[PDB]
């Protein structure tokens, strides 16, 4: 019953926080966040990977599913990740409209295919104290701070176990170059 | 769309040509630790394709990079590694062939 008006409040909040230039929202990495359609229980978000990190200067898209008893239960959040054939068709519409977004996510704690994320905050260290907005900031922090010992992408994680930090970074720079679009 | 991962040691390097990177967008090159990335790029004038080239720092990393990339074709002379009998890692990879058969694709 109640959930609806929290979610609406969370939306208005972030709407108006992005409208201000000097607000701290921007250095958190959050470029955009809103509900789809008229339905409150499915949201889109765009984030910018954090500075001094291999994800710097690129955007990503996230889809957010909200359970009905939220905020008691966490949102399910995933990176939007497409197949190489779907991305190369999206690239054919090159008229440089809104923004470039990258549709692959190479990180130890995200699943390369599904876009699913392994982050304590989302898997039952969640509490109603958290908002959609701070969960996002949490995910950008995760991008700079992968956790190799809790991997959803073994191979990216193993580059860190090898201490092969340059391979990790080249590969991240690769995906961003080859697989972004509008 | 003709996806190939090419791993170049020092020795494999003479089978390379700047031509390959110009012509195939889905070619992706993985340098042995022995091969420095930035010297490789000026030596073949392939600065334009920096992103398609991946500097690795341990031999093990090669296999993780290959497995992460998952290219349709995987060219690598295992005989040119210093590691050996560590085929501990597997056939996750579609169509491995020794690097000598570049010219077939």
């Amino acid at each position: 019953a109640s959930t609806e008006k929290r979610l609406l409040k969370e939306y208005r909040a972030v709407k108006k926080e992005l409208t201000e230039k000097r607000s701290p929202i921007h250095d958190t990495g959050i470029v955009d966040l809103h509900p789809l359609e008229d339905g409150l229980f499915r949201w889109s978000a765009v984030i910018r990977g954090p500075d001094q990190s291999p994800f710097e200067d690129a955007l990503w898209k996230l889809e957010i599913d909200i359970p009905t008893n939220y905020p008691l239960d966490p949102p399910k959040i995933k990176f939007v990740v497409f197949g190489e054939e779907k991305i190369r068709q999206l690239q054919r519409k090159t008229s440089s409209g809104a923004r470039k977004v990258c549709y692959k996510m190479p990180h130890p704690n995200v699943n390369f295919k599904t876009g699913e994320i392994c982050l304590d905050i989302l898997q039952q260290k969640w509490s109603p104290a958290w908002t959609l907005q701070s969960a996002l900031v949490a995910i950008v922090v995760l991008l700079a701070n992968p956790e190799p010992l809790s991997p959803l992408n073994i191979d990216m994680a193993n580059l860190l176990k090898c201490d092969d930090t340059t391979a990790y970074k080249d590969l991240v720079h690769y995906y961003i170059a080859k697989y972004s679009a509008y | 769309g003709q996806s190939v991962s090419l791993v170049l040691t020092q020795k494999d390097l003479d089978f390379f040509s700047a031509a390959y990177l110009n012509e195939y967008p889905n070619l992706t090159v993985i340098l042995h630790p022995s091969v420095d990335k930035s010297e490789f790029l000026s030596r073949f004038n392939v600065q334009r394709n920096s992103h398609q080239v991946i500097q690795v720092r341990t031999e093990e990393s090669i296999f993780h990079v290959l497995k992460q990339l998952s290219s349709n074709i995987n060219l690598i002379t295992l005989g040119n590694l210093e590691m050996s009998a560590n085929e501990v890692e597997t056939f996750h990879l579609d169509k491995f062939l020794t690097n000598v058969h570049e010219v077939d694709r």
